[PDB]
């Protein structure tokens, strides 16, 4: 084998051999990078690349794949379950390879604080800051930015329902209306996990079944399409 | 010069025995098996024992330094295998079993367990107050020499450290983070 | 292994649409999930699909001197498994309590309609009887088992065929080529498995559960009714106040549904005896085989076949030549002086 | 004349493990079930079972199931990361010939599936030989005991680098020969089936 | 056969077979109990809500814990057999056991409390199960054990186009026409259910009605051989 | 359970000749054997000793005896625990004892030759009798390996082995006609010492074998000679203390050996049809 | 160590074995040919204090219905907590059995003997055999040990004659013991220990073979007949590389067989 960048800006497959005349880059994650440079494909996906070009401080060659396990990665967007509490951290699952951990303070709190707030089998809201090749990681629910608060414990009753990360991808392109689209519907609350989760809660069981159905199906339909088949639900 | 644990030397009366120690009676009895060896006192006695081929035994020692490597890395808290206790150590019994935290990770600073010693890499610090509560010890790298002692890149290179918190790879060019 | 996890709003919530009585999979309380049927390459193969659940039959033919009491009804066995794959905490051996107690509450049921007979396989009752052994493997675990479960068998058992060619006197003789003819079963009765998933205080009731369901469902009951609208076995599990009365409608409920369930044996079973009759076509499953996506199936030429294999002498010759010398040497090293 | 036989594999079937992949060689099949990266409470470990159709598995499998482990932990760059254990199990649907080759690469998929990063691919091919000495790829359930000499390798997607093989037969060197390399020509097939055949799962991605 | 109004081990198919128990026996335990269906016998032990016991992991809090182990003399059946081999059985058997009780016996008193019963076939001939299953009853009402109900276990067969209650060994030997039932007639719950027979979709209401019925006798005849301990352990 | 601060009484109490319940040394407790009670084969005993349970059963059989002895009839002990017996082991938890007094009361009762082979070996090399004779503990009185000693000799003077009669086949079987029945006092038994200092016991609660490391195996007959004999312990003796214990074993065992021995009778006098 | 990797190839690099070994090196080969009287045949193969003996009895039972008149040859591989305490305590290890397999593979890819004779009553009687091999010593090669402890062990086999007398079986210890043991083919097994880069070495150690990366061994019948190939994942490889290991391997053959063929007019009657 032999590629580059463009050589193959498409599909490839787990084992192969590609670079550019480069320095320096992030390795994504079916790529490999050692040869001045070079890069190997492991798993099998197509290239993916996002640009930093100096200012942006974020710049990597990607591989994607639609493969079960989801990966968590920077400040991620996750929901989850809370496999245990041990100490000042507990584990909560994402459906990584392994759970992460939450700090015993995340919730803008001093200690007595979160106790019956924070239970195994519970829910959560939370961006890892942590997630790195050879280290475990780990979430918070603060914003450290500011220390505000955007990610809670998830709802009082609800419903979480996995979905295609294609179409999790799909659903939370900012160039994607189903978010706003949905900004519809009254009342509602819903939370996207990028592992894959939809926490939901309308008035009823119902409106909420649906909506959750017409999400299970959400991909293929009219750009427009979902757009009544919303304002269907929305009226009602 | 040899002994079975079946014979009788001395007594209660000249010494007493730390090696290949059986004693009923008064009499001297040979507990260990393997070699025989004696022992002269400052006191005009002397002490009597078996021959321990393993004279290499437990000596990690309470506030000392060691040599070790990694193992697991919490963000929050960093895991180890130690093997040199210095150096005429080679025991592995205690194997890679002990436990540092960044605050005594360093003695000033504030960089995270992820951005000073990785999983696979030796580093090396001196022993802190050590708690068998858990089977834990307590060391530390708090100081201008200590830290880590290993570099491997992503390549495969080997890293020299190029700051105080910072080692790279010649090859490929890998500006990262390790307590030197 | 890996312990499939469990929310709570999940749990509960997902009880919280039964107690709506409508199903999460939005269905209603006595339907299936449509449950599909592949048959194998070979004859005595099968594969069952009840929507996400997945399990494996195969048979055996044996020429085995029976038991000693009764020796004119040969015997016959059957095993169900659990794999690993099955579900993530199937690591073989711990789940006895599945293994255990559907493995033997399944074949409950077999010895049970006896719907099997015992005599007409035996060839030379208290010498040669026949043997047959019947495997179920659980590839998938998705909800309500013991159905496809039995399905499974069922469906199975009816497939097989058993060989036989001449034998007279004290004599067997058995081929393959008069085979072709001669391979069919005492398939007397056909019962199946109908499970009946309570939700508190059995104040609410489920049927053919799939995994989630499964396990919200606090108390269980099962059922087996051959096609003479009769019962072979039920089972009472997963502890419940199982009112006499409403055991009764289940128990109904279930005939009614076993009723429609067969259709399909025979359906299918027919459908696949056309086949090898007409065009032909064996297999395990083709039809995930055209289904677009996940699935490809061509067949590929084999001169590149011939070309390089002359090359074999150019790599064999060229490294080994030099390579056998050293023999010559090996020859007096540790064998001469030895002969102490 | 020397062709291996009709081609098929089914990807992600079994909704319950995060690996599954079902392989079809002619009227022969297995499918292999990964429940992939799973850190068990160092590096990344492979335990893989396979079990059979009929009867219950004995230890010939035991023994055939350690090969196909190993031939694995060779590809499986999964072995990267630390803590981490990756379980694979491979169920005998469609046997008539090529047996072990089967299950390779339904495994190899099962793991392709199953994402764990791999390293390379690779892919079993058999052949038969008969007492004319003469070979065939992808034999049968007929050509296998028909013949006096069956073999499978384990071959190297990247490098062909026959990653593996065992074999029971009545061959010599002038034997292990041509068909290793002939074999060489077989996988290449494959190999190049699974590239056709994963463009067909991403045809959407 | 059985007929003329008298089954063939001579009594009426709605009229048990006589059966006296020893409860309270061994005072090693706590819960001790023993009887015999006619010509069936068993001994049923239980201790105490004790502790977690052995293997200190598994534990389960909110409510108690239970345990059960059932095994029978290899000469107690008609021949004699592999007990430790043949378990199969037995430990199906067992787990049946553990449900029943596992339902009405409220761990809910007794968190992470681990009670563990066992019981042992002497003599066997019939209804079996049912057998223990008071068998074990007794043996728990002596542990006084608080429960939400006392349950008896009773059999129903069919035959004859007609109901008996409690198939006792010769007719489980029948066409094995068998239901069983473990019942608390508190509100005559059914709390366990099993019948293995093949009889028609209505011959239910009738044999189920038998054992169901049956229970409630056992339960009253048992009522007295228990009311009658208590007094008397009173002195 | 197994305490030091009691263990202290324990030992010296026993060397003073003051054991516990206001026994000497040497002493026992009202042991009986109530001769057949399973309504399920021949020989049966429930012997309650202390606070154990021990019941034992037998069943004939016909044909092949073996290869090497053929023309002959030999015993089957199969052994059981019973859940209820340990609050311990459990289901895994009987093959100990259960496998080792399997063994035990095997060899035993194997060189003993007590065994009427003869009255016992149907058609020599076609057909022999064979009879099981199994096992189970309901409890534990402690000493509780000796109960079987006596439940395993005190049910089988009741083996009424039935008087049957074989023609070629043809199977003759008088179920009132119980004569070809054999019963004889060669059988062997099994003696016990545990030290508890240098005043060592037989027949002690096990509160008091908890203060010990080593015990004897000795085997007596109606009146002395000896069975497998063993010691038993994770400790060690000195063998100039083996004889003494050692003939404790023909010395002590015949006393309640012979007492008991004789009680088969004492059932089988006040009750030929009252029982 | 954990450490050591390369340490160990250090010697490698610089082709050298901290055994003092390097490509290719029988080293202590020995064998005790009937060492075992309480057994008919057997052979005793110590290398690098490893010893796997082989103890062979010999049995008689019932050709197979299907196979009538055919012979019977039973072998079995068993390693307990002996030959390293790093074994289990109980049940057959892992590799324990692939092995048990691997030489009974052996024994049917060989043809060794032919089931022929070992029918007692071509129909209704058969010759049965258990050689049974134990490594009493584990580290290094553990499969070659048994190519020959069995090999020779066989050798070692000398049994009665066969006879029918009115419905009964004749044979009698000091009867005629002709043929006891002899195959037309005596192939045997050497093993390469491999790394990586195929920088391979042989009759690997229990440490050597450890941190190795490939096994391979290959079983050849006198005349070169290629019993069987075992590779468990072996990195990969070269024909020409096997080439090397092809013939090279044939060498270590001789010897064996020399190693073997010496026992027979020393060993054998000493």
């Amino acid at each position: 084998a032999r590629a580059a960048r463009t050589v193959l800006g498409q599909v490839v497959l787990p084992g192969e051999e590609l670079l550019l005349p480069e320095q320096e880059d992030a390795e994504g994650p079916g790529g490999a990078v050692e040869r001045g440079d070079r890069l190997l494909v492991t798993k099998c996906g197509r290239l993916r690349h996002k640009e930093p070009g100096s200012g942006s401080g974020g710049g990597v060659y990607w591989v994607d794949s639609q493969q079960k396990r989801y990966v968590p990665v920077k400040g991620d967007h996750v929901i989850g379950i809370v496999t245990a509490k041990s100490g000042d951290i507990f584990k909560v699952d994402v459906g990584g390879s392994e759970p992460a951990s939450l700090s015993y303070l995340s919730f803008e709190g001093a200690t007595k604080r979160n106790r019956p707030n924070v239970q195994v089998g519970d829910l959560i809201y939370g961006q890892f800051v942590v997630a790195n090749k050879d280290m475990e990681p780990e979430m918070v629910c603060i914003d450290s930015c500011g220390r505000a608060n955007g990610m809670g414990v998830i709802g009082q009753d609800g419903l979480l329902f996995k979905v295609t990360l294609g179409l999790i991808r799909k659903l939370l392109a900012p160039d994607c209306e189903i978010i706003q689209e949905v900004g519809k519907l009254y009342p509602l609350e819903i939370v996207f996990g990028m592992n894959g989760r939809i926490w939901v809660k309308a008035k009823t069981i119902q409106q909420t079944l649906i909506l959750a159905n017409i999400l299970e199906a959400c991909e293929h339909m009219t750009s427009d399409q979902r757009k009544q088949i919303f304002s269907r639900l929305a009226e009602s | 010069r040899y002994c079975i644990p079946g014979e009788r030397l001395c007594n209660l009366e000249e010494g007493s025995p730390g090696s290949g120690t059986y004693t009923r009676h008064g009499y001297i009895f040979s507990s260990l098996a393997g070699c025989l060896m004696k022992s002269s006192e400052n006191g005009a006695l002397p002490v009597v024992s078996v021959v321990r081929e393993t004279e290499s035994q437990l000596l990690p020692d309470v506030g000392a330094i060691v040599t070790c490597k990694v193992s697991s890395i919490n963000s929050r808290f960093a895991k180890v295998h130690i093997l040199y206790v210095g150096s005429m150590p080679l025991k592995n019994s205690f194997r890679g079993t002990i436990r540092k935290e960044d605050v005594r990770a360093t003695e000033k600073d504030k960089v995270e367990i992820y951005k000073s010693f990785r999983p696979g890499d030796i580093v090396l610090a001196k022993v802190i107050s050590l708690g068998d509560a858990q089977s834990n010890y307590l060391l530390t790298t708090a100081e201008n020499e200590l830290g880590v002692v290993v570099a491997h890149s992503e390549s495969g290179i080997q890293m020299v450290p190029i700051s105080w918190c910072e080692m790279q790879c010649p090859k490929t060019h890998t500006k990262e983070f390790r307590k030197v | 292994m890996k312990e499939t996890p469990l929310s709570n709003c999940e749990r509960r919530f997902l009880l919280r649409a039964i107690e709506e009585k409508k199903r999460l999979d939005g269905r209603q309380t006595y339907d299936y999930r449509n449950i599909r049927i592949s048959f194998g390459t070979d004859y005595g193969c099968c594969i069952v699909e009840l929507g996400k659940t997945r399990v494996l039959g195969q048979v055996s033919c044996e020429l085995v001197s029976p038991k000693l009491n009764r020796a004119t009804e040969g015997i016959l066995f059957f095993n169900l498994e659990l794999s690993q794959m099955a579900a993530p905490a199937f690591e073989p051996g711990r789940q006895s309590d599945l293994l255990v107690k559907l493995n033997r509450l399944m074949e409950r049921c077999l010895r049970n309609s006896k719907c099997i007979d015992t005599e007409s396989l035996c060839v030379v009752a208290g010498e040669k009887v026949w043997q047959i052994r019947v495997d179920l493997h659980l590839l998938n675990h998705d909800g309500n088992i013991i159905d496809a479960a039995s399905i499974a068998a069922i469906v199975a058992l009816c497939h097989f065929r058993r060989p036989d060619v001449s034998v007279q006197g004290d004599e067997v003789t058995l081929y393959t080529p008069e085979e072709r003819d001669p391979v069919p079963l005492s398939i007397h009765h056909m019962p199946i498995c109908v499970s009946f998933a309570f939700f508190q205080q059995g104040t609410y009731l489920l049927v053919d559960p799939n995994e989630r369901e499964e396990r919200v469902m606090d108390g269980l009951l099962v059922i087996a009714m051959n096609k003479h609208r009769e019962i072979c076995t039920i089972q009472s599990s997963g502890g419940i106040m199982l009112l006499k009365d409403q055991v009764l409608r289940c128990s109904k409920i279930a005939g009614v549904k076993v009723a429609e369930i067969t259709e399909l044996i025979l359906k299918a079973l027919e459908n696949d005896q056309k086949v090898r009759k007409e065009g032909g076509k064996f297999g395990f499953a083709e039809s995930i085989a055209n289904q677009r996506i996940t699935a490809f199936k061509m067949e590929k030429a084999p001169x590149x076949x011939x070309x390089x294999x002359x090359x074999x002498x150019x790599x064999x010759x060229x490294x080994x030549x030099x390579x056998x010398x050293x023999x010559x040497x090996x020859x007096x090293x540790x064998x001469x002086x030895x002969x102490x | 004349g020397c062709s291996l036989r009709h081609f098929a594999c089914e990807q992600n079937l079994l909704s319950r493990p995060d690996g599954s992949a079902s392989f079809l060689q002619g009227d022969t099949s297995v499918l292999a079930g990964v429940y992939g990266p799973a850190e068990v409470k160092n590096k990344a470990t492979l335990e893989v079972i396979l079990r059979p159709k009929i009867g219950l598995p004995g230890v010939a499998e035991k023994s055939r199931e350690r090969l196909i482990r190993n031939t694995c932990e060779a590809v499986v760059l999964g072995t990267l990361h630390p803590r981490t254990s990756i379980t694979v199990v491979l169920q005998v649907v469609s046997d008539a010939g090529s047996l072990l080759a089967c299950c390779l690469n339904a495994a190899c998929m099962a793991l392709v599936d199953a994402g764990v990063p791999m390293r390379a691919l690779f892919c079993g091919v058999a052949c038969a030989l008969d007492s004319d000495g003469t070979l065939v790829l992808d034999p049968t359930s007929k050509q296998e005991k028909e013949a006096r000499a069956v073999l499978t390798f384990a071959l190297d997607s990247v490098e062909r680098k026959l990653l593996m093989s065992s074999t029971k037969g009545l061959y010599s060197d002038t034997e292990l020969q041509q068909c290793l390399a002939a074999a060489q020509a077989a996988s290449q097939h494959v190999f190049r089936f699974y590239r056709e055949s994963l463009q067909r799962r991403y045809s959407k991605s | 056969l059985s007929d003329q109004g008298y089954r063939v081990d001579g009594r009426r198919a709605g009229e048990l077979r006589k059966i006296q128990a020893r409860m309270g026996v061994f005072a090693q335990a706590d819960g001790s109990a023993y009887i015999e269906q006619g010509n069936t016998k068993a001994l049923a032990v239980v201790y105490g809500p004790h502790e977690i016991r052995g293997s200190r992991a598994r534990a389960l809090p909110d409510r108690a814990l239970v345990n059960c182990q059932y095994s029978s003399a290899t000469f107690s059946t008609g021949e004699r057999k592999r007990r430790p081999h043949g378990d199969r059985k037995s430990c199906e058997m067992g787990l049946q056991l553990r449900q029943t009780f596992e339902a009405a016996i409220l761990t809910q008193l007794h968190p992470r409390s681990q009670i563990d019963i066992y019981v042992q076939v002497l003599q066997a001939d019939g209804g079996t199960y049912a057998a223990c299953v008071n068998a074990a009853t007794l043996a728990v009402l002596d542990a006084g054990i608080p429960m939400r109900d006392f349950v008896c276990a009773c059999s129903a067969g069919f035959v004859d186009g007609t109901a008996l209650a409690d198939l006792s060994h010769v007719e489980e030997a029948a066409g094995g026409p068998q239901l069983a039932l473990a019942l608390l007639p508190a509100s005559g719950q059914i709390a366990l259910l099993e019948m293995d027979a093949r009889l028609h979709e209505d011959h239910l209401e009738r044999v189920l009605e038998a054992a169901a019925q049956a229970a409630r006798d056992v339960h009253t005849l048992l009522d007295r051989v228990v009311r009658q301990h208590v007094r008397e352990a009173s002195i | 359970t197994l305490s030091e601060a009691e263990k202290v009484y324990i030992v010296h109490g026993v060397q003073e000749d003051l054991r516990v319940d206001g026994r000497g040394c040497e002493d026992y407790r009202c042991v009986e054997v109530e001769t057949d009670v399973v309504s399920n084969t021949s020989g049966s005993a429930r012997v309650k000793l202390g606070h154990t349970d021990i019941l034992v059963g037998v069943k004939a059989e016909m044909g092949t005896p073996k290869l090497e002895k053929p023309n002959e009839g030999y015993l089957e002990f199969f052994v059981d625990c019973s859940a209820s017996a340990t609050p311990e082991f459990e289901g895994r938890g009987g093959d100990d004892l259960g496998t080792e007094i399997a063994n035990t009361l095997y060899r035993i009762f194997n060189n003993k030759s007590s065994v009427d082979l003869k009255t016992l070996c149907i058609s020599p090399r076609e057909h022999c009798w064979v009879l099981y004779v199994d096992v189970l503990l309901l409890e534990c009185g402690g000493n509780l390996f000796d109960a079987i000693s006596i439940a395993v000799k005190a049910a089988l003077f009741n083996t009424r082995i039935p008087r049957v009669r074989v023609l070629e086949d043809i199977e003759l079987s008088d179920d009132p006609y119980d004569c070809i029945r054999l019963s004889v006092e060669n059988v062997p038994c099994i003696v016990t010492l545990c030290k508890i200092g240098y005043r060592h016991v037989v027949d002690a609660t096990l509160q008091e074998e908890a203060c010990s490391l080593a015990s004897l195996l000795v085997s007596v007959t109606s009146k002395g000679v000896v069975t497998c004999m063993r010691k038993v312990g994770k400790g060690s003796l000195d063998p100039e203390s083996i004889f003494e214990m050692m003939e404790t074993g023909k010395r002590v065992g015949k006393v309640l050996h012979a007492s008991l021995q004789s009680v088969v009778h004492k059932e089988e006098s006040l009750g030929p049809k009252r029982q | 160590t954990v450490e050591p990797l390369e340490y160990y190839r250090r010697f490698l690099k610089e082709n050298c074995r901290p055994d003092g070994r390097e490509l290719g090196e029988f080293r202590t080969t020995t064998v005790n040919i009937g060492s075992i009287s309480t057994a008919d045949g057997s052979a005793l193969v110590k290398l690098g204090n490893t010893t796997v003996i082989c103890g062979v009895k010999a049995e008689f039972a019932a050709p197979s219905t299907d196979a009538p008149d055919k012979g019977y040859v039973v072998p079995n591989v068993d390693l307990p907590p002996l030959c390293s305490s790093r074994f289990r305590s109980g049940p057959p290890g892992e590799e324990a059995q692939v092995a048990s397999q691997f030489i009974a593979d052996v024994i049917e890819n060989s043809q060794i003997i032919q089931k022929e004779d070992l029918c007692i009553s071509p129909g209704k009687l058969v010759w049965v055999l258990y050689c049974d091999l134990i490594c009493l010593d584990y580290d290094g090669n553990i499969l070659d040990a048994c190519t020959f402890a069995l090999l020779a062990a066989l050798k070692n086999v000398q049994l009665p004659e066969v006879t029918i007398n009115e419905e009964t079986a004749l044979a009698e210890v000091n009867l005629k013991k002709k043929s006891y043991l002899n195959i037309r083919t005596h192939p045997v097994a050497t093993s390469f220990a491999v790394f990586d880069d195929t920088l391979l070495i042989v009759d690997p150690t229990g440490e050597e073979e450890h941190l190795a990366t490939g096994t391979l061994t290959i079983v050849m019948d006198e005349e070169g007949k290629l019993c069987c190939l075992h590779k468990p994942g072996g990195s990969g490889l070269t024909g020409a590389k096997l080439q090397d290991c092809m013939s090279r391997a044939v060498t270590r053959h001789k010897e064996v067989k020399k190693l073997m063929d010496e026992v027979i007019k020393s060993m054998k009657p000493k």
